[PDB]
């Protein structure tokens, strides 16, 4: 499977095992649950652009050992 | 090593 690296503001680099065919929608929501917060509370940034729920690793140009950033939305979700 | 978030549709772990 493809492994993406999640970079947090607390200076952390978590490994994220994603499947090339699975909608990022599922990956995003399930990761929020692992964090302990509801979805839409955090925004996933890839190359500066926010990863939409209706996106897949096939597009954008996601590769192995990639870097994905996560920040908290102003609304809080 | 850092833990890898297993969310790949393969094993029932969701």
């Amino acid at each position: 499977y493809i492994k993406l690296k999640v970079i947090g503001q607390d200076s952390s680099e978590i490994h994220f095992k994603v499947k090339m065919t699975t909608h990022l929608k599922k990956l995003k929501e399930s990761y929020c649950q692992r964090q302990g917060v509801p979805m839409n509370s955090l925004r996933f940034l890839f190359e500066g652009q926010r990863i939409a729920d209706n996106h897949t690793p096939k597009e954008l140009g996601m590769e192995e050992e990639d870097v994905i950033e996560v920040y908290q939305e102003q609304t809080g979700g | 090593k850092v833990d890898v978030i297993d969310l790949t549709i393969e094993s029932s772990s969701d």
